[PDB]
RNA sequence: AAGGUAAGUAU
RNA sequence: AGCUUUGCGCAGUGGCAGUAUCGUAGCCAAUGAGGUCUAUCCGAGGCGCGAUUAUUGCUAAUU
């Protein structure tokens, strides 16, 4: 949760965007202190190495870092976003939001998933992508 | 407090012990079972007439 | 409506009783194909 | 004590005889493995945040959460106390 | 009330 | 004068297996590597790391 770099101003989320070419920018809006934010980052960092050939993990305070909270709806306590090539990359993770991921993840494989799916779409020219794994329900039984 | 400079600085990194066959194993590949379960299975259906 | 798995499965008890039938049934045809030296046939042994 | 090199047919002294023969026999796609790694190990880009940086998320962490840090206890999100 | 947005390029 | 043994090359033909082949200015090793069986006996490489379509090249297609 704090090893990862983290951007202090809109510029700098924008120059993080717009410096990798052919990255995966994955961007984490939220708050250290938030325990969903902090179970997320856990993920994001548990992983942040075996992505770093196609993915890139940063971490924005959307209080310290407000530029983009009307623009991308960002009030949910956690909320990851993906870009790629200074597009935003939707994914259709089945949960009426297309646009973020905005709860947390506890499964390292599954976020590995997501990012892959995103980067390959990307890649291709897709602004879209479908997710594999359905958020519909929790799968809970 | 009282951990010395040269004390913080002599803290050892930490190495894995694992070998390359458990870190980075080979990927390991999938193969469909040999035909002589078929033709176990469709033999197990033969049933004798005495 | 759709059939219920119940009513196409055998309750142990009646099952039991159909074994120890059948099985006494084989036991004197066996001993009958025995007196003429014969081995039992598929139909035979097609109501058991 | 000059013994005949069996690689390259010269003479060199008996105290050097192992060395000669396995530095003789060194494969060149030693070397080449050896440059490639030294590319990529000094190409990757650092992952995680340096230590300055960790330091400074976690006292932003500690300030932020007196739940777990700090003597007074404020909210979870709260920072004046 | 939702879990039911194609991603676009043009005009 | 022929014949023939061993090792090393160079080729030719043929067979077999691709869960394996290499690399070691890394380490240890006949001053003993490694030992489930045979232990007052066995005797040679082992380990770590790296490369990879489980050796690597061309050629032909589609592109």
């Amino acid at each position: 949760s704090y090893m990862l770099p983290h951007l202090h101003n809109g510029w700098q989320v924008d120059q993080a965007i717009l410096s990798e070419e052919d990255r995966v920018v994955v961007i984490r809006f939220g708050h250290d202190w938030d325990p969903t934010c902090m179970k997320m980052d856990e993920v994001l960092y548990s992983i942040a190495e075996k992505v770093k050939n196609f993915a890139v993990i940063y971490l924005v305070d959307i209080t310290e870092v407000p530029d983009f909270n009307k623009m991308y709806e960002l009030y949910d306590p956690c909320t990851v976003m993906f870009f790629f090539r200074n597009k935003h990359i939707m994914i259709d993770l089945g949960t009426g939001n297309n646009n973020k991921i905005n709860w947390a993840m506890e499964d390292k494989q599954e976020m590995v998933d997501i990012i892959e799916t995103v980067y390959r779409g990307a890649r291709k020219g897709r602004g879209l992508v479908v997710s594999p794994k359905d958020y519909s329900t929790k799968y809970r039984y | 407090a009282e951990v010395t400079e040269e004390e913080w600085l002599s803290i050892p990194e930490v190495g894995d012990a694992r070998n390359k066959r458990q870190r980075n194993p080979r990927y390991e590949k999938l193969t469909p079972v040999p035909d002589s379960f078929f033709a176990k299975h469709l033999q197990t259906g033969e049933n004798h007439t005495s | 409506l759709i059939p219920n798995l119940y009513r196409y499965i055998q309750p142990w008890e009646s099952e039991f009783i159909d074994s120890q039938r059948v099985w006494a049934e084989y036991a004197l045809k066996r001993q009958e194909a025995i007196a003429q030296n014969r081995r039992l046939t598929l139909e035979d042994l097609e109501d058991s | 004590e000059y013994l005949v090199s069996p690689i390259t047919g010269e003479k060199i002294p008996a105290s050097k005889m192992q060395e000669h023969m396995r530095i003789g026999l060194l494969d060149p796609r030693w070397l080449e493995q050896r440059d490639r790694s030294i590319r990529e190990k000094q190409s990757d880009d650092e992952v995680y945040a340096p230590g300055l940086d960790i330091e400074s998320s976690l006292k932003q962490l500690a300030e932020r959460r007196t739940d777990i840090f700090g003597v007074e206890e404020t909210a979870i999100g709260k920072k004046i106390g």
